[PDB]
């Protein structure tokens, strides 16, 4: 029901609500979207 | 070569320069799951064995 966000690219400013949901590369994959392998999405 | 199942692959590693980023980037492998934070972050710390 409720989502966190585990895959941030960086930390969060103090009372900073971030919440665009765009999936995206982790490691060595030059792709955004395509999730699996190295790209994610960013809640769980 | 692998160890059976009677056997689990348990080979140390010591006194050496850890790639821990290329296992994680490297396409060669099927999956690739971790119990803390990616390879990529832990590529340049220091480790018992």
């Amino acid at each position: 029901n409720y989502l966190y966000r585990l895959f941030r690219k960086s930390n969060l400013k103090p009372f900073e609500r971030d919440i665009s949901t765009e999936i995206y590369q982790a490691g060595s994959t030059p792709c955004n979207g395509v999730e699996g392998f190295n790209c994610y999405f960013p809640l769980q | 070569r692998f160890a059976s199942v009677y056997a689990w692959n348990r080979k140390r590693i010591s006194n050496c320069v850890a790639d821990y980023s290329v296992l994680y980037n490297s396409a060669s492998f099927s999956t690739f799951k971790c119990y803390g934070v990616s390879p990529t972050k832990l590529n340049d710390l220091c480790f018992t064995n």
